[PDB]
RNA sequence: AAGACCCACUCCCCGGCGCGGGGGCCCAAGUCCUUCUGAUCGAGGCCCAGCCCGUGGACGGUGUGAGGCCGGUAGCGGCCCCCGGCGCGCCGGGCCCGGGUCUUCCCGGAGUCGGGUUGCUUGGGAAUGCAGCCCAAAGCGGGUGGUAAACUCCAUCUAAGGCUAAAUACCGGCACGAGACCGAUAGUCAACAAGUACCGUAAGGGAAAGUUGAAAAGAACUUUGAAGAGAGAGUUCAAGAGGGCGUGAAACCGUUAAGAGGUAAACGGGUGGGGUCCGCGCAGUCCGCCCGGAGGAUUCAACCCGGCGGCGCGGUCCGGCCGUGCCGGCGGGGCGGAUCCCCGCUCUCGGCGGGGGACCGCCCCCCGGCCGGCGACCGGCCGCCGCCGGGCGC
RNA sequence: GAAACACGGACCAAGGAGUCUAACACGUGCGCGAGUCGGGGGCUACGAAAGCCGCCGUGGCGCAAUGAAGGUGAAGGCCGGCCGGCCGAGGUGGGAUCCCGAGGCCUUCCAGUCCGCCGAGGGCGCACCACCGGCCCGUCUCGCCCGCCG
RNA sequence: GCCGGGCGUGGAAUGCGAGUGCCUAGUGGGCCACUUUUGGUAAGCAGAACUGGCGCUGCGGGAUGAACCGAACGCCGGGU
RNA sequence: CCCAUACCCGGCCGUCGCUGGCAGUCGGCAGAGCGAGAAAGAGAGGGACGCUACGCCGCGACGAGUAGGAGGGC
């Protein structure tokens, strides 16, 4: 926690360093998409094969 | 991570002490293999010795 | 691992000083173990082999009990003759088969002054391993 | 010849996210087995064994 | 990595893509800047001009340390100082000016490119543009010159 | 988390296998051993294995407990099933379905539990 | 994608694309009538590209 | 520099004697049980010490593949020589030496600078440098002050005599280490009796050429022949390794077998015939469920005890723990900040530098309160459910 | 324009030809972002690696241009009596997306709400494009004024 | 030139998604034919215009064939 | 009446297009749907396969090539 430092408290070990910043927090994407706040936003799922 | 666990220190013959440490922000970073790989290719070019 | 940068650890290098170690080279990588009978009497690992030492073969088409003095130490071959490890020639004659002292087993030595001053060194210098150590 | 360009410089920056994110992963015990790691029976994977 | 080049694709192909016409000879049309007047003459104009000839006064012993000028625009000129001083000075109601010394941070002219704050300064500066000047005194600053 | 972890291990594995035009993940709790997201066993919080007993008797079955996620050393839970083969492929069937744990991997459970169970019957 | 899934009560925002210091280089050639391009040129200076292309003093200028 | 006046120690340097680096020799532990092999360094095992050593699991040797057979490797390991070092003490020596103030004196490098000119050189442009020829100095002078010249202020050095370590260079030499290099048409021309053989009057030019086997055990002897060469025999795991001998490709050739043959051969597409081998084909599918009759178990459901697991909207259980959430502070600290009394210094008061202290920000900690999570991260109860084990049930 | 009375080629094996360095341009990937970068230098077997150093960012490139140069160096409007207050960072057209909603979305019948959906029309308008103004430097023309130590 | 407002039966047919910016190789010897056409007695000659070919292209036909006529090509079965 | 690699019908391969479809494997905490010409709500007061999403699947149209360019090479 002093050579990398967290979040809230740059690294005291490096000059000027702190922890990269993450592009998403919430990684879990099947948690997400079966999450009630999309599944309201939804059209129904075409599943139906149509062949030649 | 909103929380971080709590990892439990093991004494010299296996059994958990009683001590525990904050599991460090460093371990939350993350993840990037192509930066890993990127950073390893081209460091691992530094050890070479020139032939001609 | 080694960490002497005096040292080499190249393989042609190693082979190239083995290959053409000069004779009181030769003498030194020529030794063999003793027995274990001899290994805590002199309380001494292994020693460069004489002409004239008791002998057992343990390893090769040659191994077995049987005690034999060596013949003579052929230094430029890298080999020793011993007395009955020997095959026939075509035309009748026998001729001693080399053996490498690496795969000998001493059972008895041939002292002398030189001979007993080198046992008793290499047995003062690994007591200093145990009294070091311990 | 022996003037080919036989080492790389990669940022400072780049170098201590790689280092970040490769121990980050090495707290994901699904990413310590892919490594091939056996590990089965280690009690705790962030594993912390007293200064003694 | 010579496995992701283009000739790893043209082994097999005889003119290894030069075309079988036009060899891939030598020089064809001169070394290097060759012909810039002569046959290279329309690309030289066309992207190059003004390349050829003389134009202004020679310079003989040119020490770029006396034309040394870095300029500072107002835009920017209240970062130099830290926020602290920044927002101490409208908290302020003495009505005193902090102090910004340019030359101190490493310009020596100031311009007046961008909006100040309607906040006092006393701007410590080597050199001022006009615009930097009228700016500064509306304000309600003031310019305070340096050697 | 378990997509961020494919991610990672989808191509680079020590358990994967390529070769012949197919792949194959040779990971210890893999019932049908393909490198797929659904039947990866390493990824996912709650995990279903079936390996054969050790006796060579009866097949072995394989739970991820919930709780301890980076302690290895307690994360399975390993029960073995010797009756007979209706009964055990409906025991299976009950620890997967009712327990509403990973339930689309239960055919999959019954498929690889029959397999083994037909393996260590006398071969004639 | 979870406070708005469709993207409602949003304002979609995008950078200069065109701030970029090549488009400077970018359009007709310099040396053209009107042509207001940026040239390629290895340092800037009274000796370079002030010369025949650009006075009309030294042959003509575009 | 000398004199005068104060001030200050009088101790260094030469010539003799005594009290870490190079070489040599050594230092851990399996040839332990079974089993492969021509040979094991292979394979399996060595429980409770899952053999033994390990500051030694580099490498090489050894009849394949060796931490433990050997040399070594590791060690702020040992021993013994040699080289100078480092002070100490003695003797013979040279050794009287400085600083400040005041007064009085002294002080500089010439066929050189500079100028003209010619030629070279330079980024140096009305000439950067160098050289020849001619001219040829000065002393408040001389040189420089990147545009030729005059005048006038400044600035700046002191040319034409000399010495001087370190940082720096090193395709030769001596001695070492290493490699994402080459692997015998490659890498040096040269892995070898290579700058050799050989060529040229000479200057010079300049190759090709590595490998039997673990070990010569290198084929005794018989037999045909003048002999080279064969036939036996023998050695070896192997002669299908027999002295230019590992592997032994292609072109080319011999022979054997099969097929075919007057539009040179070969080719594409389509079939047919014949071979070669293969299918180990030669009486042809199993897999569920149901029914039927023959059999055989310790056998089902349901209950009982025990263990484990899953989940809980327990409508909101209790307690922990954490926060990339926040607030509260008669808080505690560490810092950060271009936010504002003391000591020191140069001219008791003003100026300067340092140290507080105050404030702000941040983080850490002691709490208190909320918010959320524990599905990136928890325990106990309670309930439901599942599984397993053991009883019964027969 | 080659089956050519065009050239190379008897046959086999092995060797055998777009490389490296520097510069530049554009595209692309990554990190950071008005900054960015230690490459040089220091500090602490593999390792000649890696790590660290900003009171090692000197310096490079970027953040400002223009003129040969001396140089200069990047919005304005209104109100009140050249001064004092206020508003203060262009506009037009086209613009992906968002916003509003006239209305309109079935079980025995109406009344009948919340949510969700649709939509005439109307809006704020990203990037970018076209155009019109504006600002800075050079230069030209025409003028009126101001300022103060000399 | 500016504002503001009103007008949509989208004001011929047919077809079709368009616009736009970077970087860029090869090429810069051509040849042939219908029609038009210049020099020439003429030429399988020299030089142009228009379109299409050949070059870069096989296939059916013209016995043969760079260019003529038909027709342009993934691998196949049937039909025409 | 004969036949081309042209045209028609069918099979297969590939490319391109739809910037197509699929996270809905929503199971006694269950209810098995979105092929339907017509702006919009099946709205409340014990059960095969699958989904290396860089995957899988469905429709259409299309395929000559030197010099040259690019992509993919389990």
């Amino acid at each position: 926690d002093d050579l990398y430092g967290t979040w809230r408290k740059a690294a005291s070990l490096k000059s000027n360093y702190n922890l990269p910043m993450h592009k998403m927090l919430n990684t879990d994407l099947s948690r997400i998409l079966k999450s009630p706040e999309i599944q309201r936003a939804l059209r129904a799922p075409r599943k139906k094969i149509h062949r030649r | 991570a909103c929380a971080r666990p709590l990892i439990s220190v093991y004494s010299e013959k296996g059994e958990s002490s009683g001590k525990n440490v904050t599991l460090p922000a460093v371990f939350k970073a993350p993840i990037r293999p192509d930066i890993v790989n990127f950073v390893h290719t081209n460091l691992r070019k530094n050890n070479r010795q020139p032939y001609a | 691992m080694k960490f002497n940068p005096f040292v080499t650890s190249d393989r042609s290098k190693n082979r190239k000083r083995h290959f053409n170690a000069p004779s009181h080279i030769r003498r030194k990588i020529m030794s063999s173990p003793l027995s274990k009978e001899l290994r805590q009497k002199y309380n001494v690992r292994s020693m460069p082999i004489r002409k004239d030492d008791e002998v057992q073969v343990v390893r090769g088409h040659y191994k077995g009990q049987q005690i034999g003095k060596v013949v003579q130490v052929y230094r430029k071959k890298y080999v020793i003759y011993i007395e009955r490890v020997q095959r026939e020639k075509a035309n009748g004659t026998t001729v001693h088969v080399g053996i490498h002292p690496s795969k000998v087993v001493i059972t008895r030595l041939k002292l002398d002054k030189d001979r007993k001053k080198i046992l008793e060194r290499k047995a003062k210098s690994r007591q200093v391993g145990k009294e070091k150590g311990k | 010849k022996t003037w080919r360009r036989w080492h790389r410089r990669v940022n400072t920056t780049q170098k201590r996210y790689a280092i970040c994110s490769a121990l980050a992963a090495s707290a994901l015990p699904a990413l310590v087995m892919s490594k091939g790691h056996r590990i089965e029976e280690v009690p705790e994977l962030p594993l912390v064994v007293e200064d003694k | 990595p010579s496995r992701l080049r283009k000739t790893r694709k043209l082994r097999g192909h005889v003119s290894h893509g030069h075309g079988r016409i036009g060899k891939h000879r030598k020089h064809p049309g001169g070394r290097g800047n060759a012909g810039g007047m002569h046959h290279h003459r329309i690309n030289f104009d066309k992207y190059h001009p003004g390349y050829f000839g003389k134009v202004g006064m020679r310079h003989y012993h040119l020490k770029r340390n006396q034309s040394f000028c870095p300029t500072v625009n107002l835009d920017k000129l209240w970062t130099l100082v830290s926020e602290q001083t920044r927002v101490n000075a409208a908290k302020n109601k003495t009505g005193a000016a902090p102090i910004i010394d340019v030359v101190r941070s490493g310009y020596y002219k100031v311009l007046g490119k961008g909006k100040l704050p309607k906040q006092p300064v006393i701007v410590k500066a080597k050199f001022f543009s006009r615009r930097a000047e009228e700016k500064i005194k509306g304000v309600g600053g003031a310019c305070v010159l340096v050697a | 988390s378990a997509h961020l972890q494919w991610m990672v291990v989808r191509n680079c594995s020590s358990f994967l296998i390529k070769r012949n035009k197919q792949t194959y993940s040779t990971e210890p709790n893999n019932l049908k051993a393909r490198n797929s997201f659904r039947y990866n066993g390493l990824i996912h919080r709650k995990t279903v294995g079936v390996e054969p007993a050790a006796d060579g008797k009866g097949v072995v079955v394989v739970m991820k407990r919930r709780s301890g996620q980076r302690k290895p050393a307690t994360s399975y839970v390993r029960t073995t099933i010797n009756k007979n083969a209706r009964a055990t492929l409906s025991s299976i069937r009950h620890m997967i379905r009712k327990n509403k744990y990973h339930p689309d991997l239960r055919m999959a459970a019954i498929r690889r539990a029959s397999a083994i169970l037909r393996s260590q019957k006398p071969v004639m | 994608a979870l406070d708005s899934p469709k993207g409602r009560g949003t304002v979609l925002l995008s950078g200069p694309r065109k701030g970029r210091e090549v488009y400077r280089h970018f359009g007709k050639a310099p040396g053209t009538p009107h042509s207001h391009t940026k040239p390629y040129v290895r340092s800037k200076g009274r000796k370079f590209e002030r010369a025949r292309g650009r006075r009309a003093s030294r042959g003509y200028k575009n």
